[PDB]
């Protein structure tokens, strides 16, 4: 059978993709999928940042 | 002449109103530019790497 | 001179219209290029293998 390397290959292709998602946006969190609560908090912070201005 | 002084005070204050409503602080908007330009550049680079996947 | 300002606004907007109607986002078309080029290469390789059958 293909050895675990086909796990590694697909999984690492996915880790490469996720790494790019973060780097282009400048963020740990681009989606709720990176951190749903970090996001929910930042959305609250956004109303505070924009709300305050 | 009294009336003119009254009108002049309202004038200066009304002009402050237009500036306060419309005129931005160039320093902070410039900061925003710098962040956003970096994020554009990061975008370009990560798509180049995403293409490799 | 007022009329010129009106004409200038319409001008800028019309030129933005042409760009929005005709000008593509090179980043996404480049993504499409890469996908299609890979599929060309895959095509050639599988015919080489199909020849073996």
């Amino acid at each position: 059978a293909a050895i675990n390397s086909h796990r590694v290959l697909k999984f690492q292709n996915e880790e490469v993709s996720k790494n790019m998602e973060k780097l282009s946006s400048g963020m740990r969190i681009n989606r709720a999928g990176d951190d749903a609560s970090g996001l929910a908090v930042s959305e609250k912070m956004r109303t505070q940042v924009n709300g305050l201005r | 002449e009294h009336a003119a002084k009254g009108l002049m005070n309202a004038y200066e204050n009304t002009q402050a109103s237009e500036s306060r409503i419309r005129d931005a602080d160039m320093a902070e908007e410039t900061v925003a530019f710098t962040k956003n330009q970096i994020l554009v550049q990061s975008g370009t680079a990560m798509l180049a790497q995403a293409n490799v996947r």
